[PDB]
RNA sequence: UCGGAGUACAAAAAACCCUCCGAGUGAUUUUAAUCUAGACAAACCAGUCAAAAUAACCAUAACAUCACUUAUUGAUCCAAAAU
């Protein structure tokens, strides 16, 4: 992570991570379950499914991961048709 | 505050105390009720 | 004795594949699946080899 | 559990004879 | 808050109400830049309109 | 630290040594046989029938109730045994055994199981739903005399009502008859009651019939008390119990303080408690019969509430408990995606100060 | 721990329970299924005046099935 | 008001069998290592003696509701002999009239699998199906 | 119920015999929703449910039938029943 | 690297260039679906079970089986094939 860029100084952010997260702005960072992919004939029935299920991040890797992007994609998006903007905010959250 | 703590400790034992006894006289006093309380058995006296 | 994997393709003309191990010596296999497509039970024949 | 009482309730192979089976190599009729 | 605002004198009715009309409003803010091409309605208020 | 076992061992008592002399049990069917009288014996360790409500075990029964008929053993052991040899002796009726082509009776059977061991069957099923727990609590007692109660449907045809059949409201809308063999030296009592349906308390039953000093037989004849109401059940909460009960009286009992008006239909006086009303007349009644039927809903029902009790319908529902979900954490891990839908109030989204 | 009332059991041999309440466990006797040709052979070749006794897992509901209320009054 | 539209909220049915016969009520689902399983309301338990035929009705508290049984000096005089293959069908369709009257018409029956092929049981359950006893409880509403 | 002009004689007839467990008793036809939060879905939701009782009324064709589980016991307890009903003797 | 037994005597966990057995797949057909309550396990990545509901077929049918059954296996990227 390059914290000052060389020419304008400002804090870039690792291209890894946007190519395969997704985060709410709630908080809650959103992936995909390794190996959904690789020798799906050798896993049963329900060791398939449960590997092409959307899986949520614990607090470290959570804030591992605000620390590695940049604040543009922590920003609130209204997008057209987002099958995902219902769940931007969280509701009944007694802590 | 060491006196208090004695009042306390012998006043709370002896109310427990009682507390027990209070229950075991209900005991008994609810298993006179039910036998005061059910319906007089004809059954087979009816014919004895 | 090494088997084979064959991918089988549907017979109800809807595209769905789904691979079976197969011994090598055994002839052409056709079994009976279920494709989720017709939610029917549906005749499933041999088409291709993918992997040993 | 040992320390409980009801220990050793399922206890069974104590009631039927050991029934040794056949091996192949063991079989032998040992009179 | 299409209420809210002209309750409150933000916009009026007389006048015809567009796009401007709600940025001088201070209703919404759009900024072009990040992708956004305009204001869609929602109807959270419907009962109260 | 092993502990001495509180009583004897299941399998001690058998010799472990000379296994060969303990003859084996050989079959399948004997095993089960053998483990079910086992499984009902009071074991000191715990047991599936102590934690599954077997209804306080062992429990004294008092009964009331006519005295069973004294009948001599000796000579229906003979008597039995005689006409059995007769009927073994006919090689007519072997010609047909062995061919397997006969049938029986079942009309004669029925009349004479009444007879005999009806009494003590139907006591099983007034206990199995719970007749005698909610009208005389834990006293029981046992249908000496036959009763038959039949509803009038058609013109001819002819509704029955034994014990714990199924009656639809349609069928009782009139009232119906009751047949049963008695000498014209006593007196008799019927009382029709729904034991669950009323409204405001759940500890109270209903009066539908009741007939006071029946001589004999004819139960027309005998002094009305309550005229007779069609069974009225909610609409939701289906299948009430109706009861019919006999009672028997040695003298001539003044039961005027439970009379109701001609056209009784305040709900509110209907109100009845059986054990309360037997408390009274304990000396002088006695129960003798007894008849019970389910009753569900149905279309007569709804006429009912309007043209005769004035009454808007009340319907129920059957609710079950909400489901079960954990505590919310603020950060879910290696949950699925939908584990925001679980804890969402409302599917319709709720914009905030846009 | 052989599964016992409201409790079920997976294909790797664990126990689940099936209805909300308390777990209990008990001592009672084994009467395999006739199809185990294994488990009623040992049935068969046991002396006439034993049983067998196996450890199970029970769960006593708490909750009732429902109840009824009152949604309309016409 | 009205005195007599007085109802209460909640309504307490104590009924046993309201939610039998509705099928909401809960079956003992479960064991599996053991056998016969114990999911069910009413089971058909017979039982052939070497002198009587004994056919029972319980429900899962152990119980027996209705009993029909070559013991009761009713069938017994009315049958040549207890233990005959006509004797079975005598016990089904007497116990088959019983349930009727008692109302119980859904059983669950679990045979061993030689008695299922056996001949007394074979015509024994025919009797059954005819005499308006229907086996295969109806399926739990949501399970 | 009754006084509802804008449907057929054959129509409004029906809608009480297959809807009577809707029917008041002052003859007034109820119907509610409780779907969606803003009143006018609700509405709208009534009066689309009032037009599908309306048009499955109106045609004297449409006589639908099905088959449920429910449908099974009720015919076997109903079956059941009639065993018993068979009998015919002077009554009451 | 992965599994079983002892060391690790009775909930779990627990080491050594410690003591002994194994696995890097076959045989067969019952070719084993979709969707979701709740949990075991766990640093993470992974692994496991699972009611209800829907479809399939006795027209109110979901555990592939056997070989100590427990292990019979490999993450991204990238490449090839119909997607
Ligand atoms: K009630
Ligand atoms: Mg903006
Ligand atoms: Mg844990
Ligand atoms: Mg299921
Ligand atoms: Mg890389």
């Amino acid at each position: 992570v390059t914290y000052f860029s060389s020419r304008k100084g400002k804090r870039k952010t690792v291209k890894a991570v946007i190519y395969r997260f997704l985060r709410l702005h709630s908080g809650l960072w959103l992936r995909r379950k390794a190996g959904y992919k690789k020798k799906l004939w050798k896993k049963t029935a329900a060791r398939k499914r449960r590997l092409r299920e959307f899986v949520f991040c614990n607090k470290t890797q959570s804030k591992l991961l605000d620390k590695m992007t940049t604040s543009f994609w922590k920003r609130r998006n209204w997008y057209a048709d987002d099958p995902y903007q219902k769940y931007q905010d969280r509701t009944n959250l007694k802590v | 505050k060491f006196a208090r703590r004695v009042v306390l400790l012998s006043q709370e034992m002896d109310a427990g105390l009682q507390a027990w006894q209070l229950r075991q006289q209900e005991k008994l006093q609810e298993e006179e009720g039910k036998q005061k309380n059910a319906l007089k058995s004809k059954g087979a006296l009816l014919q004895n | 004795s090494k088997t084979i994997l064959v991918k089988m393709m549907s017979q109800a003309g809807t595209g769905f594949s789904f691979n079976t191990k197969r011994s090598r010596l055994r002839e052409k296999l056709t079994l009976l699946h279920y494709d989720p497509v017709v939610k029917k039970k549906v005749l499933f024949v041999e088409q291709k080899k993918i992997r040993s | 559990y040992r320390s409980k009482p009801t220990h050793g309730i399922g206890r069974y192979k104590h009631l039927v004879k050991a029934q040794e089976p056949k091996k192949k190599k063991g079989k032998v009729e040992v009179r | 808050r299409l209420q809210y605002l002209i309750d409150l004198g933000r916009v009026d009715p007389t006048q015809p109400i567009d796009l401007t009309q709600l940025v001088n409003g201070r209703g919404v803010t759009i900024q072009p830049s990040k992708r956004d091409y305009g204001v869609q309605l929602v109807e959270e208020g419907a009962d109260t309109f | 630290r092993r502990a001495a076992p509180l009583g004897p061992m299941p399998n001690e008592d058998i010799d472990v040594s000379d296994l060969e002399r303990l003859k084996k049990y050989r079959s399948f069917d004997r095993y089960r046989r053998r483990a079910e009288q086992e499984a009902r014996k009071p074991h000191w360790w715990r047991t599936y029938r102590e934690h599954f409500g077997e209804e306080s075990g062992p429990k004294d029964r008092v009964d009331i109730g006519l005295p069973p008929p004294k009948v001599s053993r000796t000579q229906q052991l003979l008597e039995r045994k005689q006409a059995l040899r007769e009927l073994r002796a006919n090689v007519e009726e072997e010609r047909a055994a062995r061919l397997q082509t006969a049938r029986i009776p079942l009309e004669a059977v029925r009349a004479e199981w009444e007879r005999t061991c009806g009494p003590y069957h139907k006591q099983r099923l007034a206990e199995y739903c719970g007749l005698y727990r909610d009208l005389f609590h834990g006293a029981t007692f046992v249908p000496r005399v036959p009763l038959h109660v039949a509803y009038a449907v058609g013109e001819d045809d002819l509704m029955p009502v034994y014990h714990g059949n199924e009656v639809t409201p349609t069928e009782a809308a009139q009232a119906p008859e009751v047949t049963y063999e008695a000498d014209e030296g006593s007196l008799w009592t019927l009382l029709l009651t729904n034991l669950d349906g009323h409204l405001l308390e759940p500890d109270a039953e209903y009066v539908h019939w009741l007939v006071t000093n029946i001589p004999g037989n004819r139960v027309t004849e005998g002094q009305e008390t309550c005229p007779y109401l069609p069974p009225f059940p909610a609409r939701g909460s289906g299948f009430h119990r109706f009861a019919f009960l006999l009672f028997k009286q040695d003298k001539r009992i003044d039961f005027s303080g439970d009379t109701r008006p001609s056209p009784c239909y305040q709900l509110a006086q209907r109100t009845f408690h059986t054990f309360d009303f037997y408390k009274k007349h304990q000396d002088a009644m006695t129960p003798a019969g007894l008849a019970f039927f389910q009753c569900r809903w149905d279309d007569s029902v709804t006429r009912v509430f309007h043209q005769l009790l004035d009454m808007r319908e009340p319907v129920f529902e059957f609710v079950r408990p909400p489901p079960y979900h954990p505590k919310q954490k603020r950060f879910p891990h290696r949950q699925p995606l939908r584990y925001l839908d679980r804890y969402r109030d409302s599917h319709e989204p709720t914009y905030g100060i846009y | 721990w052989h599964p016992g009332a409201h409790v079920g059991l997976g294909k790797n041999k664990c126990l689940y329970a099936l209805e909300e309440g308390v777990v209990r466990y008990t001592k009672e006797v084994y009467v395999p299924n006739p199809s185990n040709s294994e488990a009623v052979d040992l049935v068969t070749r046991l002396p006439q005046g034993a049983v067998l006794y196996k450890t199970f897992v029970h769960v006593v509901p708490a909750k009732p099935e429902g109840t009824f209320k009152l949604v309309a009054m016409l | 008001p009205v005195e007599n539209e007085a109802v209460a909220p909640e309504f307490t049915n104590r009924n046993p069998r309201n939610l039998e016969l509705l099928a909401v009520a809960r079956k003992e689902r479960g064991w599996g290592t053991v056998w016969p399983s114990r999911e069910f309301w009413h089971r058909l338990r017979v039982i052939r003696t070497q002198h009587h035929i004994e056919a029972l009705v319980e429900h899962r508290n152990g119980q027996v509701v209705v009993s029909a049984s070559t013991r009761e000096w009713a069938i017994k005089k009315h049958l040549y002999s207890t233990r005959n293959v006509v004797a079975c069908e005598s016990v089904g369709r007497v116990l088959a009239e019983r349930c009727l009257e008692a109302g119980i018409n859904f059983m669950v029956y679990h045979p061993t699998p030689w008695e299922a092929a056996s001949d007394s049981i074979k015509r024994l359950q025919h009797a059954m199906t005819e005499g308006g006893v229907v086996l295969r409880e109806p399926r739990r509403i949501y399970e | 119920l009754a006084s509802a002009d804008w449907i057929a004689e054959p129509v409004r007839l029906k809608l009480a015999v297959k809807h009577k467990n809707r029917i008041n008793r002052s003859g007034e036809l109820i119907l509610t929703s409780e779907c969606s939060r803003y009143q006018f879905r609700n509405l709208a939701d009534c009066l689309q449910k009032l037009r599908d009782m309306i048009a499955e009324a109106s045609q004297p064709a449409k006589e639908p039938s099905r088959e449920d589980a429910e449908l099974r016991r009720s015919r076997i307890e109903n079956m059941n029943r009639e065993r018993l009903r068979k009998k015919r003797i002077s009554s009451a």
